[PDB]
């Protein structure tokens, strides 16, 4: 009788775990935990966990842009996150979470590919971020956006050089340099259950009885990198605007959080 | 390099009308119910025939009314001198495969195996020329090795086209060249096709004679594979008593 | 599969010294070696040991090398479980044991003292050898990877890479220089190339060529890989039970001797067949 | 101890070692048996166009009016009273799943099976829950054909205590088409050990006892003077089998008695394999006639 | 030892299995006709005497001539071993006063245009015919045997001709 | 190209195989020495158990996914799928593998199954699911050791646990065995080993090994210097575990 | 989801009126049914419709280096997909025997007939090379695919265009649709296959047949011909035993066959010419 | 109080027995699993022990119990159900049940229809009888009149309302429906 237990904690305007229905969960950051990589960051809201490794290579660019540096994205939900997965090829979930998060790379434009040309037609670099859920508790695509920004903040790469010479390229992992990021996006979560009611961050159980789900990309700017609405009972912009609202807030709360983390190493 | 000499004469030595000496052996592999070997010249091809057995993981696919013939084939990696992965899987051996297949249950006579699976392997060590005839004939060698009944020696080989004349069992060389080549593989006895492959451009007038070639071919094939089975039952009977 | 009575059976027979071939413990069976079987190959092999059939082809082919080693070359190893050992195997099925079988033949040559790649380099990050071994099986009747092993060694062994002069020419234009005398290709050296030794553990006491219906009446199996010298270049565990840390001891001491006694057979066997030559028509499949 | 390696010899066929000449009528697919008024067929042939054309290859053989092949190669077809030894495969709620060497899946039936001793009254769910723990899936039976089903399969019974579930023994896996159709397969040899031939090409070989139905397992150790003739004799049936030549009392017992001289171990070397072979088959021919 | 010929007359017990094996390979059946095999099979089922022998077409008497000289076979190759047996008696120890009968029933007729035929009781052409049946299932399961089909579909015809109204009625008791 | 990943290069090779240097050697060390652990079981929540593993660089998770319906017959198993995160080693590799995930995950079935006791697991097959997040030296006995804590945490049945051990060769000309190594111990090497046993009854569940070279008394010597490791290391996990249990029983 | 079974009514009644030579829509035996082939507006899309049987056949290009064993002459890719929309069956990954047949058979046809030239899309012989593969999709299954599918990236390949390219040296420029008019393929000959249908052993043969009669039949002898009676391919499948004399009459109608398909295939690129010389972005023929 | 783990001994069989989640070796009993032991005392003297994981600690549905469920599948035969509540403690681990034809009503009458009694999505209570032996799988009976249907929601989202024995009503509009009502 899963619903009906819902319902009435959400019309005492409450939930079974104690959230005023309009907060989230105890959310923290790791930064630097892992050494083989560039950059690392691991979050964690309350039971959800997400770990991001961004690694650093060379290769040649396309012919439409060769001064383009790639940063190609892909989020893994292994079997071991929950059991709704199986060990195989990935699923449909991981996949459309690595659409999205390809997406805001594009479109927020966090960072200018053309940042990482060295020598444009014959390199450039790739930044493989590749991230990993490890508790499926629910709103994977908020932990996930904020550990891609965690550890591409904490990234810094080593400087190459070109010698005519040899014609090659060599170099200097002794001296580095940190990766400019210009937008901050952040990224708030809703379920909407049958008409009107909008719950912020919902867990599992709450994504699994819910009739639809929203997600919207806050840029610092008041701007709007994606807006997430996939399939739901449907809304209308006096429903939207709060939401906005609310996003605006958990961008201010987070980056100030990611900034402290910053200041403290 | 050329391939007719304005002789009669091919490169390897013999004209066109004739072809390469096969050399077989029937029982190669005892853990089985039937195997097989032969070389049709350098190719090497290998059979095996695990016998009408029983059907698990049933999965709603065991025919009660006939037998469920399931053929497999591969190109082993050295078989060519340019080493090559994935001999399974790809989109010829499953090809290959479904040929041999709906050769033999053409042959194979399943009506009286119902509910059966009747597993043929096929495995080429060395390609020369002429791929898939060499695999038709050491299964049916293997076949037979394994008693199943078969309505007829499912006897195949291949022809070409070169200078206005038909050439028989054909080699890489001229399999190389681009000619039309045609394989088949036919039953003697009713002289009716079992399989008919083909590939490359000719004019149409020019078929009648390539395809009454193969077929000649196959005939001669019939011979040598029939006096090899034949010392193979002599000797087995003459043991017996 | 099979019984538990018949298991009974077997391992008192082993702690009584006797088997079902009234063979003791510590006793191989006649394995049929052939080489030069194919043609198409720089190399090639054959084993029948009891009921098992390998094939082995070797060819030398021309690649770049391994930007971490440009100074050698290097082999790979591809194993066909070809369905025709047990149906149970197919397009899938074989994977698992081919793969298995791959990296232990990998592990086995991660050793930089077994087959001196340096030879086998031509140019330095330009161009050079490449060994592609490929495994082929045709049955499976227990001692699997000592067969292999074996199989492996007479290919080497049997292989006949040619020499080239790659010269260099300036606007990038490079030109390969062979040699017309096929009599003139080199050979590599296997004194150091080892056999695998597969040890199956049967109540109290170790066994080797361990027959299928004795491998499942076993726990576990130790597989070491032994030179001429008697160093031990692999020792790996396999098996769905436990093992003992003293019967290791054993285990290795006998893979030692045997080990010893193998590569000293093998070594008589292929120098003869060697001087034989042409001779010998190469009895294969027939 | 001792290893040895050894290059593969060829082969001599023709078997001219005998050198008979049979009078035998083989024939191969394709081949035109006899064509006259009204000949019935049987199994090893088919008809096309009024004409009766052999299916399989072997000899042929023709009763009164009857023609039929007999190939040196099959598996084991059922009969109705032929005994048979057979390896569990499954325990489906009503029954068991044996596998003979048939082109199916023979079957036991629960109804079948003998009871401990002779406490027959008739079967439950108590007996159906009975029937896992003890025929173990993988075990062994002696049984005998109870009849053959017009799908091909065979089902086989117990009719008497004789039969049942074995002890531990040993196995070998022959063809069928090597073992004389005669009687009593059932055999208890001097030279301390039994054996049982099946119509099938399963042959299994256990000490004989001394009391003289299987529902207790006498796991107990076996004297090595009762384990080296049992390898022995298993070793003489290979030979016997890689020879192409029948299986019965006589042939067993002759090729023990020419393995005596050659040790436990040093009769499957072909060479040994072949003169062993030969005596035994030159005295039995000699002896017979 | 058994030979096949054994494992196909040991289906048959309700008659002389000897002779009708003989028949099958021989190759009798395997050109006559659904009811002629009935006819042939009366031959053996019935064994009371009658006040006249009938007079039979060719068609089907021919068969019983082969059946006789089959039978005549079986009769030396019997007196050989010395069984003390008689030819004439084992050979008249076949009666076919009753094909004509049978015949006529099997083509569809009626039983009041059956009692007629013949100067015998009914009740002992109902046992003729039941044990005819039952001999009819047996050859079916013979033929079955051996690997014949047309033979066995022969029979089962026969078989589906033979039961009509009351030679096989229910028991009153039952 | 791969149609279920998103649009990368074709090929990308990494900066270090383009440095110059010689990179830093170790030097001196006490070779019976161990690195500090960190072990701790419960970590995870929609996981019926897990546990976590940092030795140094090293940091592992595992997870097992319960018995899930799927005698000698009717006897349990277990299926283990080892997966190095692409995020671990100098080298980037795609997520699949193909080639020493599957070689590893061998090695960890082979080492479980004597331990777990499956006869009471029948009909059933337990999903165990190691992750190598950072490789820092000794990895596939570290997986052990956490897949023997997971399983031990869920609840499954046992005989005792798994031990896991590293060690390496110095190719120095005075060659000793190292214990317990780092990833440049490891790469600078010669022969490299792993022991994995049962502390309790005295039993090796698996192992493994390679090597530049050996021999029988050398390898024998480092066998039974990874069974001491082993011994010494346990009682870590078995306060882990105690740990876990004592909170479980706090939260209610 | 399954295809409905076969009822035995349909069965009878399909080889009782072949045995008294009785299509079921009304057609003789030799006789294929109303083909349409329909363009797009991109060059190099066509959509052919042989009565219910709809096939969808896209065109694309690209540059990429050569394969070293011909570093002078391009590349060719086939792809056929059978979309879920053409029948139930028609799972991803199930149908996969059906797709390994068709495929190999029209790269047999197409590739190895050398129907267009993979010498004149040469750009810089051993660093870059077009790439011209070809998209067929099965959007409804009414009987015969081959022919569709082979009309179609004939229509296709013969109604495509590729961005003009100027070299120098190495200096190499592409350019856009409308900044150059893009240039043609060449073809040299335009293949296209035929299907026959064998009943009752090898007695009787049909042309195009129908779903049906592919259920009902037992072999199929697929022929490949040009205008100029040129056998590229020739195909049994099924199991089945014919004789000479049968290939010998299929190939006599073939020629025929091909021949008028071809005309109409000219018809319609002529057509489509015209309207785009008047605007318009269509271009419709109809057998 | 003290935490076991699955390779400690615990005692020799002359100072105890096993009862669960343990095993013996020479003259030793050892733990198999991380968790508390407890050694019970019978009047005999000789202890029992055991160890356990109380997260889950054990739970047993017996024959004369009363156990909720959720009707899922139905049949024309039966009708499939999962165990959510044991008595009033639920129990995650939610075993599968079947419910027959005929063990529906008291009465046993075969005029008894499951598609007028049960509906896919409805909770019911009932009475274990048989545990089952491969898969368990046990059988549950509502021959009684206090038994069956307490709660079944309507033709598409409306919760219903027990009128009588065989019927059942929606408080919003008017619609007669037909179950197996308890009580």
């Amino acid at each position: 009788e899963p619903l009906e237990y819902y319902r009435r904690f959400l019309k005492e305007n409450c939930r079974p775990d104690g959230r005023e229905l309009g907060e989230f969960r105890t959310t923290t950051v790791n930064i630097g935990s892992i050494s083989t990589a560039d950059g690392s960051a691991l979050v964690k809201l309350g039971n959800t966990t997400v770990i991001c490794g961004v690694k650093a290579e060379f290769a040649a660019p396309s012919t439409d842009a060769p001064d383009k540096g790639y940063v190609v994205p892909n989020v893994d939900l292994p079997p071991l996150c929950s059991s709704r997965f199986r060990s195989g090829p990935p699923g449909e979930e991981a996949q459309v979470a690595s659409q999205f998060i390809a997406d805001v790379i594009e479109n927020s434009q966090i960072i200018q590919k053309e940042d990482l040309c060295i020598s444009p037609g014959k390199l450039v670099w790739v930044l493989y971020c590749d991230l990993i859920c490890l508790d499926y508790d629910g709103n994977i695509l908020d932990a996930c956006t904020f550990a891609l920004l965690a550890a591409l903040k904490n990234v810094q790469l080593p400087e190459v050089t070109i010698n005519e010479e040899t014609a090659l390229a060599e170099v200097n992992l002794k001296k580095k340099s940190y990766l400019n990021i210009r937008t901050h996006p952040v990224a708030t979560s809703f379920a909407v259950f049958d008409d009107t009611l909008l719950i912020v961050d919902p867990t599992g159980e709450e994504e699994h009885l819910a009739t639809g789900t929203l997600t919207i990309v806050m840029d610092e700017e008041g701007k709007l990198c994606c807006l997430h609405k996939p399939g739901g009972s449907g809304l209308t912009g006096a429903k939207l605007q709060d939401c906005m609202s609310r996003a605006v807030t958990r961008h201010k709360e987070v980056k100030k959080l990611m900034d402290e983390v910053i200041k403290s190493m | 390099l050329e391939l007719l000499s304005d002789q009669g004469y091919r490169v390897d030595g013999r004209r066109a009308g004739e072809l390469r000496k096969i050399q077989a052996r029937m029982g190669v592999f005892a853990q089985a119910d039937g195997s097989a070997y032969i070389e049709q010249g350098n190719t090497k091809a290998l059979a095996v025939v695990y016998g009408p057995h029983e059907i698990r993981g049933s999965r709603a696919r065991a025919l009660p009314d006939r037998a469920l013939v399931n053929c497999q084939y591969s190109s082993a990696t050295f078989s060519t001198g340019e080493r090559k992965r994935r001999p399974h899987g790809d989109r010829k051996s499953c090809e290959m495969g479904l040929q041999l297949r709906q050769t033999f249950e053409a042959a194979i006579l399943t009506q009286l195996h119902p509910r059966s699976q009747i597993d043929i392997y096929v495995q080429v060590l060395q390609a020369d020329g002429g791929t898939y005839a060499a695999c038709v004939n050491a299964a049916t060698l293997a076949v037979l090795d394994a008693g199943i009944p078969m309505r007829d020696f499912v006897c195949a080989c291949s022809a070409g086209f070169v200078d206005g004349t038909a050439l028989a069992d054909l080699s890489h060389v001229e399999e190389a060249a681009g000619g039309p080549q045609l394989a088949l593989a036919l039953l003697p006895a009713s002289g009716q096709i079992a399989l008919l492959e083909m590939d490359a451009r000719l004019h149409e007038d020019h078929l009648e004679r390539v395809l009454e070639a193969a077929a000649q071919a196959a005939r001669d094939v019939h011979t040598l594979l029939d006096r090899v089975v034949r010392q193979h039952v002599r000797e087995a009977s003459i043991l017996l008593g | 599969t099979l019984s538990e009575a018949e298991k009974v059976y077997i391992v008192h027979g082993v702690q009584e010294d006797l088997r079902v071939d009234g063979r003791g413990c510590e006793d191989y069976r006649c394995v049929e070696v052939e080489t030069d079987v194919v043609s198409n190959t720089s190399g090639s092999a054959r084993v029948k040991l009891g009921h098992t059939d390998i094939l082995v082809g070797v060819k030398a082919e021309m690649g770049t090398p391994k930007l971490e080693k440009p100074n050698e070359g290097y082999l790979e190893f591809f194993v066909d479980c070809s369905a025709s050992a047990t149906p149970e195997f197919e397009g899938r099925g074989g994977d698992d044991l081919g793969t298995e079988i791959a990296n232990t033949l990998y592990r086995i040559f991660n050793n930089k003292s077994s087959v001196d790649l340096k030879t086998l380099c031509i140019s330095p990050r330009e161009h050079c050898w490449v060994l592609y071994v490929d495994v082929l099986l045709l049955e499976c009747g227990g001692n699997l990877f000592d067969a292999i092993s074996i199989a492996v060694k007479a290919a080497l062994f049997n292989t006949r890479i040619p020499r080239v002069r790659v010269l260099e020419d300036e606007e990038g234009s490079k030109d390969i220089e062979l040699s017309d005398d096929p009599y003139d290709c080199i050979r590599l050296s296997v004194e150091n190339v080892p056999c695998i030794v597969t040890l199956c553990k049967i109540g109290y006491r170790h066994v080797v060529d361990a027959t299928l219906q004795e491998e499942a009446c076993s726990l576990a199996s130790l597989l070491v890989s032994v030179t001429s010298k008697g160093v031990v270049t692999c020792m790996r565990k396999v098996g769905k039970g436990s093992l003992d840390p003293e019967s290791i001891f054993e285990m290795m001491e006998t893979g030692k001797r045997v080990g010893k006694v193998l590569h000293a057979s093998l070594q008589s066997v292929v120098h003869k067949e060697e001087s034989l030559g042409p001779k010998r028509q190469k009895v294969g499949f027939l | 101890m001792a290893m040895e390696m050894r290059l593969p010899v060829a082969r001599k066929p023709l078997s001219e070692r005998l050198g008979r000449d049979t009078k035998k009528h083989l024939v191969v697919p394709g081949d035109t048996i006899t064509t006259d008024t009204g000949f019935m067929r049987g199994h090893g042939t088919y008809m096309g166009e009024e004409k009766l054309i052999a299916s399989v290859a072997g000899s042929v053989e023709r009763v009164n009016k009857l023609i039929c092949v007999k190939a040196l190669k099959t598996r084991y077809i059922g009969e109705v009273g032929d005994i048979v030894v057979g390896r569990i495969t499954e325990v489906q709620q009503k029954r068991w799943k044996v596998e003979t060497n048939s082109r199916l899946d023979s079957v036991l039936l629960l109804s079948s099976m003998n009871l401990p001793g002779g406490e027959l009254r008739r079967r439950s769910a108590e007996d159906e829950l009975a029937m896992r723990g003890f025929l173990q899936e993988g075990d062994l039976i002696s049984a005998e054909v109870q009849a053959v089903f017009s799908d091909g399969a065979v089902s086989l019974h117990t009719r008497s205590l004789k039969y049942g579930k074995l002890g531990q023994g040993v196995l070998v896996q022959v063809s069928p088409s090597l073992v004389k159709r005669q009687k009593t397969h059932f055999h208890d040899l001097p030279c301390g050990a039994s054996v049982i031939l099946g119509n099938n090409g399963f042959i299994w070989i256990y000490p004989t006892p001394e009391h003289k139905g299987g529902f207790i397992a006498n796991l107990e150790p076996v004297s090595l003077a009762d384990r080296e003739v049992i390898s022995r004799l298993r070793n003489c049936i290979i030979s016997l089998v890689t020879q192409r030549m029948m299986l019965y009392d006589t042939s067993i017992l002759y090729c023990y008695e020419a393995s005596l001289p050659h040790q436990i171990k040093d009769i499957l070397k072909p060479e040994i394999m072949e003169e062993i072979v030969m005596e035994t088959r030159q005295r039995l021919l000699e002896q017979e006639g | 030892v058994i030979e096949m010929k054994g494992r196909v007359a040991c289906e048959i017990s309700s008659a002389d299995e000897l002779l009708l094996t003989e028949m099958m390979f021989n190759g009798l059946f395997n050109d006559l006709s659904a009811e002629q095999a009935t006819a042939l099979l009366s031959c053996f089922v019935f064994q009371e005497n009658s006040s006249e022998m009938p007079k039979l077409t060719e068609q089907l008497a021919g068969p019983l001539r082969q059946m006789q000289e089959c039978a005549k076979r079986i009769a030396k190759v019997s007196a050989e071993a010395k069984l003390e047996i008689d030819e004439e008696t084992y050979l008249s120890s076949f009666k076919p006063h009753l094909m004509d009968v049978v015949y006529t029933w099997a083509t569809g007729a009626t039983f009041a245009h059956i009692c007629k035929m013949t100067d015998v009781f009914e009740g002992s052409i109902i046992r003729c015919m039941r044990r005819l049946e039952e001999l009819l299932r047996q050859m079916c399961q013979a033929a079955k045997a051996i690997g014949n089909t047309e033979l066995e579909n022969k029979f089962a015809e026969g078989i589906t001709k033979i039961k009509r109204d009351i030679v096989f009625a229910a028991s009153l008791y039952l | 190209g791969d149609h279920r990943r998103i649009r990368g290069p074709e090929e990308s090779q990494p900066p270090q195989l383009y440095a110059a240097d010689e990179e830093e050697a170790p030097g001196t060390r006490d070779p019976t020495r161990l690195r500090p652990v960190y072990a701790r079981a419960g970590l995870l929540s929609q996981a019926k158990g897990s546990a976590y593993l940092e030795a140094g660089g090293t940091k592992v998770l595992c997870a097992v996914s319960g018995p899930r319906q799927a005698p000698a017959a009717l006897r349990g198993r277990l299926l283990c799928d080892f997966r190095r995160a692409p995020f671990a080693g100098r080298r980037r590799r795609a997520p699949p593998g193909g080639c020493e995930e599957r070689e590893l995950a061998l090695a960890l079935q082979e080492a479980l199954e004597p331990a777990v006791r499956l006869g009471r697991y029948p009909r059933a097959q337990l999903e165990v699911s190691a992750l190598l997040l950072e490789d820092g030296g000794s990895a596939l006995a570290a997986a052990l050791t956490a897949a023997a804590l997971a399983l031990a945490d869920a609840g499954v049945e046992m005989y005792d646990l798994v031990v896991g051990c590293g060690l390496s060769l110095a190719p120095g000309p005075a060659p000793t065995w190292l214990l317990d190594p780092t990833r440049l111990e490891e790469e600078r090497a010669a022969a490299g080993l792993t022991v994995a046993l049962m502390p309790v009854l005295n039993q090796v569940a698996g192992l493994l090994g390679s090597g530049e070279g050996g021999l029988t008394e050398s390898w024998a010597e480092a066998v039974r210097l990874g069974l001491e490791g082993c011994q010494r290391l346990y009682p870590v996990l078995q306060q882990s575990l105690v740990r876990a249990a004592r909170r479980r029983g706090a939260a209610a | 989801m399954k295809e409905t079974p076969l009822s035995n009514c349909e069965r009878r009644f399909l080889l009782r009126a072949i045995e008294e030579k009785k299509r079921l829509d009304g057609r003789q035996t030799y006789d294929y049914r109303n083909i349409r082939i329909s363009f797009g507006t991109d060059y190099g899309c066509c959509i052919v419709e042989l009565g219910k049987t709809r096939v969808l056949g896209q065109v694309s290009c690209e540059l990429v280096s050569p394969k070293l064993n011909r570093a002078t002459e391009g590349i060719l890719f086939f792809n056929l997909e059978l979309s879920q929309m053409a029948a139930p069956a028609f799972e991803p990954g199930r149908q996969s025997d059906l797709l390994v047949k068709l495929n190999r058979l029209m790269e047999r046809c197409l590739r190895n007939s050398k129907c267009i030239d993979t010498e004149s899309l040469c750009v810089v012989a051993g660093e870059k090379v077009w790439q011209i593969r070809v998209d067929l999709h099965l959007l409804n299954h009414d009987g015969n695919i081959i022919d569709a599918a082979s009309i179609a990236a004939i229509v296709a390949l013969c109604h495509f265009r590729r961005p003009d390219v100027s070299v120098q040296g190495d200096e190499v420029t592409l350019y856009t649709p409308e900044e150059r008019d893009p240039v043609p393929l060449s073809i040299h000959h335009m293949p296209i296959c035929v299907s026959f249908a064998f009943f009752q052993q090898g007695t009787y043969l049909l042309v195009d047949p129908n779903e049906r009669e592919e259920r009902v039949m037992d072999g199929l002898l697929v022929i490949a011909m040009n205008k100029h009676r040129e056998i590229c391919t020739i195909q049994s499948s099924g199991g089945i035993m014919l004789l000479k004399d049968q290939v010998l009459r299929c190939s006599k109608i073939a020629g025929v066959k091909v021949a008028e398909i071809t005309e109409l295939i000219l018809k319609a690129l002529e057509n489509d010419q015209k309207v785009r010389k008047e605007g318009g972005k269509f271009g419709f023929a109809e057998s | 109080v003290r935490y076991c783990i699955p390779g400690e001994r615990l005692c020799n069989l002359e100072e105890g027995s096993p009862g669960s989640g343990t095993y013996t070796r020479h003259g030793y009993i050892f733990s198999s699993l991380a968790g508390c032991l407890m050694k019970s005392s019978e009047n005999g003297a000789l202890p029992v022990v055991s160890v356990v994981r109380e997260t889950e600690s054990q739970l047993l549905p017996d024959v004369g119990a009363i156990v909720t469920c959720k009707v899922s599948s139905i049949n024309s035969r039966f009708a499939k159900v999962h165990i959510l509540y044991v008595g009033s403690m639920p129990l995650k681990n939610s075993f599968r049940g079947t419910i027959r034809k005929e063990d529906v009503r008291a009465t046993e009458k075969d005029k008894v229809e499951i598609y007028k009694s049960f509906r896919p999505g409805d909770i019911v209570l009932a009475k274990v009888i048989s545990l089952g032996d491969a898969q368990s799988n046990y059988l549950l009976t509502t021959a009684e009149n206090e038994l069956g249907v307490v709660v079944a929601h309507s033709e598409s989202g409306i919760q219903m309302v027990p009128i009588s024995w065989c019927e059942m009503q929606c408080p919003k509009t008017h619609t007669k429906e037909f179950r197996k009502v308890a009580r």
